[PDB]
C-alpha cells in the first residue's frame, strides 16, 4: 500500500549516486552464519556457586582425592539459553537472540590433573521425561559411559535431541522436560607419592551440525534502554 | 534437516531499528531547537550496539528512513488554515559543511545531499553506500589517532559516516509547528568479520569500552544442584 | 621427532611434533596487486628478519593470574625488527607465537593461549582514559588481576572479564590452543595481518594481544619446583613495509 | 588505476544550485511585488560563475526546477479555509513579450511556453534546448555589440536565454499569501572550449571582468622555509 | 518517492518542443575531462615573502653568486592544494574543487641564466615520514639528483605517491606526511668576464597520468555568497 512497513526490503535512491566505493580487499576470518560462532567450544560455568561467580573458580570442577567413591562431582540441567550454566557461554549467548532452537549439544569434560593420577568416573546421562539419579547404581543403568582418565585426558559426550515438536522455546522452563547430566565417582583418584591430590575438571559446550535457530528477537541480558547520554 | 537462513549475518543485522527520536520547533526563540541533528553513529542504542559488537570489522551500505509527524503547538496566534508542511532532511557527507543553525548556507549547499519532503505521504528513503577510506568500518581500535600515541584511544578512526539534519523548510509566521523526527536506520549487504564473544558488562558511554567487572554467569545453590524435580 | 628448527643464521629452536593453529585459516602470504593503495612498491626485508626473537621466561607461580603482550610493540627492541619499526612508515606482518612450558609429570594445570585481533581495553576507572604506559610494557608480560584494579589511568586487570568486558571462557572464538601439562606441552599459532587498511603504522596501533590465562591453577607437592617456566618465541612472517626515512624517535 | 568520471565536463558543471530566491504575494498594492522575475543569466551567483569561467565556450539545455512554498500572512482579514494556490510559471523565449505587471496580456500570449502547477505535489520541472543564433555560449566576449566599436564592451552579445515570470493564478480576496521561489539551474549535455585560468581576483558586478589587483599567492616566512616540523 | 532530491538525473518534458538547435560546428579545443586542465605546467610561485606576492618576484628563485657552497636555495613542503606555494597554480585550484586527490607531482626548474654560467645543484627530496635536510651532506645521503645546470637547462622531478589508504584529504594537514623538495648549492655559480654573476630559477608543476580526484564540493578561495547586485 502506501504504507511504511519495518521488515520490508525495497530499494531506494541513492543520496550519493556517482560515488565510487573503496575496492574490497581480502580480510580473513569471513562469518557467512551466526551458527558458526555457536559450533565453538566455550568453557562451561558449572561451579556458579554465588562465591565463584565473581571469580575463575565458576569453571573449574573440583574432585577431591581420598575416600568418597559413592557421591556426586557434578549435575545439571541440560537446557541452554535458560540454565545458567549455559546462557553465558557462546552457545546459550546465540540461542537467547533467538525464540526457538532445534539441534544437539556437544559436551566435552578434560582433566586438568598430573599424569601420574589415575581413576574412573561415571558419565550419566538421562531422557527428558525422567528423573536425576540418586546415586552411582541408579546411573548405571541409565545412559553412561565410563570415563577412565588414565586412558583418556577428554571425554566427549554428544547429547540427542528429542522433543514431541519440530522446534523448542528458549524462554520458557519445561520442568522435567530438558534431561540431566550427572557425574558420579566410581573409584576415587589414586596418585603416587609426589602427586598432588586433588584435581580439576574443564567442560565445554557447543552446537552440533543439525543445530538451527528461528524467530529473532532482542537478547534478555541488555537491560538498558534510554540511549547512551 | 532444518533451514539455516534466519542466523545469516545479512538476516540478523539488516532489521530497521529506531535510533534517534528527536523534536524541532518552527517559529523562533533559541536557534537550536528549530532543527534536529544526528552523527551516525552505532554506538549510542546499546541494542544494535551489541549485535555489531559480535564483529570486529563491518562493511554495509545505509538505508535511512524519516517517520516525521508534526502537531499544532497551544497557546494563542494559532495558524487556523495553515497549507502544508515541508521538511528538508539533509546529508553532510563526511568532512561537508554543517549547519550551526536554521536559514545558514549549509542548507543550501549543493554538496549536501537533500531531501524535500511534504507531508500527507509515504515517508522518506536515502540509501548512503559504504563512505570509508578504509576497506571496512571497525568496531574496535587498539590504537591511538594521531602518531606518536597521543590522542584520544580509538574515536577518530575513519569510522565517520555524516550526519543528518532536518528542519522546515516553510516561513510560518502565526503559529509554531513542532515535529518529532524517528529515524529507522538499516545495513544492507552487510559482510562481517574476526567474531567477538558478546559482552557481558553493562556499557557505560558511547566512545569507550569501559566497564565495571561483573559476573561470569547467574548463581546456584551447589555444583549438583539440578532445578526443581517437578516429579 | 626431536626436528630442529633452524630460520636464518643466528635461531636454533628444538621441538618435537605437535598440533599448530594457523590464523582464521589463511596462511600469512605477500601482498598481491588487487590488494594495496600505497604509491611505491614493498621492498621487503626478507633477507634479514625471518628467525626467532624468545622473550624472557615469565613463571607460572601458583597463585598467577594471566599475562599478555600487544604487539607488534612486543618486538619493538628485539633486533633489527624494531628497527624496522623505527626506519619506516607503513609495516604489514604476520607472526608464529610459539608458547611452551617446562614443567615435570607431577605438575598439573592448564593454560589458554588466544591471540586476540583488536583487543581494546577498558579503564579501571570508569569517566577516564587509558595511558600507553599501561596498556603494554615494551618486552616484558602485563599481569592479570584476582581481585579488582582501582587506579586513575590503569587498565581493568581482572582476569575473569579479560580487560575486555567479555566472559573469559569465550575467548576460545578467537585462534587458541590450549597447554594442558597432562597431556600437551606446547602451542604454537599462526597469526596473518588482520586490519581493515593493506599496511598501517606500528607506533600507533595494537594489532593483536596474546593472553596466557591459567584456567586450571597450578600444583605440586613439597618435593618440586614452585613454578613453570613459560617460554614465548616470536617469529615474524612476510614482513613488508614503505616509506623509508629516518628514525622518530630516534 | 583509479577512475577519473568525477571531474569530466559533465559531472563538474551539471550539479542543481539555487541561483534565485524572490518571494511574491498574492494581493493588491505596488504593481511590483505581486509576481517575481528572473533573466536566465549565469553571471549573478559567484560560486557558479567561477565555474562556468574555466571555459571560454559553452553549449547546453537547462534544467531548471521550481520549489514554491507559501505562507500565509498576519494582519487582519484572514481567510480561514482557502482552497489550495495553483501558480504560473512563463518562460518568455528571448525576444518574447514580457509582463509588465500581473494580470497582463503577457501571461496569457501563446507564445511563452507556461507551468500550471498547484501546492502539495512534486514541484515544476521544465527543459529549455540550446536557444542561441551563434553555434555556442560564450562566456567572454573580447568586442563590442555594434559596429564601429561604439557600445558596451561585451553585453549585448547573443548569449540571450530568456526571463522566468511566477505569480499566482487564483483571484484571492480576503487574505494575502506569501510564496517564495527557488530557482535550482542545472546544465545538461555540457560541451564546453578553450580552458581559461581561474580566476583570482574577486568580481565585482555582473556586466564585466572587472577586479582589483590581488596578490598571486599567500605568503611565506622565508624562501626556505618548510612549516612547522612537528619532529 | 514523491521527493525532489537535487543530485537526481531526471528527464523533464521541454519547454520548447518543435525548435531546431543550432548546428554544432567544429570548435578548437574541446574539455573532455578536468584532469587535462591540471596536466599542464603552471609557474610556481616559491618566493612568496610578503613583498613579493605583490609584483613578478614571487615567481623567480634568486642564485646569487659568489661563496655560499654549502647554504639552501629554496625548499617547500611537498603538497598540493593546502601549501601557499601550490595552492594557485593550475593543479592545486583544480584540486580545491575536490575533497580527495590521489596521484604524482611533476616538477621542472628551468635554469634562466646565461649560457656561459656554470654550476651545480643538488635537488633533494625527502619521503613523506621524514625530517627536512639541514645541510648539504643530509640532503646528499637521501633521494637526490645532481642538476649541472652547464650541461642541461631543465631538470624535471617527478615526485612518488606514497600514502596508507587510497586516496588522501585536501583540506587537512597532516604536518611531516607530505614530502619535503629542498636544494642546495652545490659548486657556486662560475661566470666568465662579461655575465652576470646572479641568475634566476623558475618551477613549472603539473600533474600526471595516474591522477585522479574525487568527492566534488565548493573552492575555499571564492568567500563571496549574496549574488552580484
Amino acid at each position: 500500500s502506501n504504507q511504511f512497513l519495518t521488515s520490508d526490503d525495497f530499494q531506494s535512491p541513492s543520496a550519493m549516486p556517482q560515488f565510487d566505493v573503496t575496492p574490497e580487499m581480502k580480510i580473513p576470518g569471513e562469518v557467512h552464519n551466526l551458527m558458526e560462532i555457536a559450533e565453538v567450544d566455550s568453557v562451561v560455568p558449572v561451579n556458579n556457586t554465588k562465591e565463584n561467580i565473581n571469580s575463575m573458580e565458576a569453571y573449574r570442577i573440583p574432585v577431591t582425592g581420598g575416600d568418597q567413591l559413592h557421591t556426586q562431582v557434578f549435575g545439571f540441567q541440560m537446557q541452554p539459553g535458560l540454565n545458567s550454566v549455559f546462557k553465558r557461554t557462546l552457545l546459550g549467548e546465540i540461542l537467547n537472540y533467538y525464540a526457538h532452537w532445534s539441534g544437539s549439544v556437544k559436551l566435552t569434560f578434560v582433566f586438568c590433573g598430573s599424569a601420574m593420577a589415575t581413576g574412573k568416573f561415571l558419565l550419566a546421562y538421562s531422557p527428558p521425561g525422567a528423573s536425576p539419579p540418586q546415586n552411582r547404581k541408579q546411573a548405571m543403568l541409565g545412559t553412561h559411559v565410563i570415563w577412565d582418565v588414565g586412558l583418556q585426558s577428554s571425554c566427549v559426550l554428544c547429547i540427542p535431541w528429542i522433543s514431541q515438536t519440530h522446534y523448542r522455546l528458549v524462554q520458557q522452563d519445561e520442568y522435567t522436560s530438558a534431561g540431566y547430566v550427572t557425574c558420579w565417582y566410581q573409584t576415587g583418584l589414586i596418585v603416587p607419592p609426589g602427586a598432588p591430590p586433588s584435581c580439576t575438571i574443564l567442560c565445554f559446550a557447543s552446537a552440533c551440525n543439525d543445530f538451527s535457530v528461528r524467530n529473532l528477537r532482542d537478547t534478555p541480558f541488555i537491560e538498558q534502554t534510554q540511549l547512551l547520554q | 534437516y532444518h533451514s539455516r537462513t534466519e542466523s545469516s549475518i545479512e538476516n540478523f543485522l539488516c532489521r530497521a531499528a529506531c535510533v534517534y527520536i528527536a523534536t524541532y520547533k518552527s517559529a523562533g526563540g533559541t536557534p537550536t531547537e528549530r532543527y534536529a541533528s544526528w552523527r551516525i553513529n552505532t554506538r549510542q542504542m546499546v541494542q544494535l550496539r551489541r549485535k555489531f559488537e559480535l564483529f570486529t570489522y563491518l562493511r554495509f551500505d545505509m538505508e535511512i528512513t524519516f517517520v516525521i509527524t508534526s502537531t499544532q503547538d497551544p497557546g494563542t496566534q494559532l495558524a487556523q488554515d495553515m497549507p502544508v508542511l515541508t521538511h528538508q532532511i539533509m546529508y553532510i557527507p563526511p568532512g561537508g559543511p554543517v549547519p550551526n543553525s536554521a536559514t545558514d548556507f549549509a542548507w543550501q549547499s549543493s554538496t549536501n545531499p537533500s531531501i524535500f519532503w511534504t507531508e500527507g505521504c509515504a515517508p522518506a528513503r536515502m540509501s548512503v553506500p559504504f563512505i570509508s577510506i578504509g576497506n571496512a568500518y571497525s568496531n574496535f581500535y587498539d590504537g591511538w589517532s594521531h602518531f606518536t600515541q597521543e590522542g584520544v584511544y580509538g574515536f577518530n578512526s575513519l569510522n565517520n559516516m555524516g550526519h543528518i539534519y532536518v528542519r522546515h523548510v516553510n516561513e510560518q509566521s502565526l503559529g509554531v509547528s513542532t515535529s518529532t523526527l524517528r529515524v529507522y536506520f538499516k545495513p544492507k549487504h552487510v559482510r562481517a568479520w574476526v567474531p567477538r564473544p558478546p559482552r557481558l558488562s553493562p556499557y557505560v558511554k558511547s566512545s569507550n569500552v569501559n566497564f565495571k567487572p561483573t559476573a561470569v554467569t547467574t548463581e546456584r545453590k551447589d555444583i549438583n544442584d539440578v532445578g526443581t524435580l517437578r516429579p | 621427532r626431536v626436528r630442529s628448527i633452524t630460520l636464518g643464521n643466528s635461531t636454533i629452536t628444538t621441538q618435537e611434533c605437535a598440533n599448530v593453529v594457523v590464523g582464521y585459516g589463511v596462511w600469512p602470504s605477500y601482498l598481491q596487486d588487487n590488494e594495496a593503495t600505497a604509491e611505491d612498491q614493498p621492498t621487503q626485508p626478507d633477507v634479514a628478519t625471518c628467525r626467532f626473537y624468545t622473550l624472557d621466561s615469565i613463571q607460572w607461580q601458583k597463585e598467577s593470574d594471566g599475562w599478555w603482550w600487544k604487539f607488534p610493540e612486543a618486538l619493538k627492541n628485539m633486533g633489527l625488527f624494531g628497527q624496522n619499526m623505527e626506519y619506516h612508515y607503513l609495516g604489514r606482518s604476520g607472526y608464529t607465537i610459539h608458547v611452551q612450558c617446562n614443567a615435570s609429570k607431577f605438575h598439573q594445570g592448564c593454560l589458554l593461549v588466544v591471540c586476540v585481533p583488536e583487543a581494546e581495553m577498558g579503564c579501571s576507572d570508569v569517566e577516564r582514559e587509558v595511558v600507553a604506559a599501561s596498556l603494554s610494557s615494551e618486552d616484558t608480560a602485563k599481569s592479570f588481576s584476582r581481585t579488582e584494579s582501582n587506579g586513575q589511568h590503569t587498565v581493568q586487570t581482572v582476569v575473569y572479564n579479560a580487560g575486555m568486558g567479555v566472559g573469559v571462557g569465550n575467548l576460545t572464538i578467537f585462534p587458541h590452543q590450549w597447554i594442558n601439562l597432562r597431556t600437551n606441552n606446547s602451542a604454537t599459532i599462526v597469526m596473518p595481518y588482520i586490519n581493515s587498511v593493506p599496511m598501517d603504522n606500528m607506533f600507533r596501533h595494537y594489532n593483536f594481544t596474546l593472553m596466557i590465562i591459567p584456567f586450571a591453577k597450578l600444583e605440586y607437592t613439597e618435593q618440586a619446583s614452585n613454578y613453570v617456566p613459560i617460554t614465548v618465541t616470536v617469529a615474524p612472517m612476510c614482513a613488508e613495509y614503505n616509506g623509508l626515512r629516518l628514525a622518530s624517535h630516534q
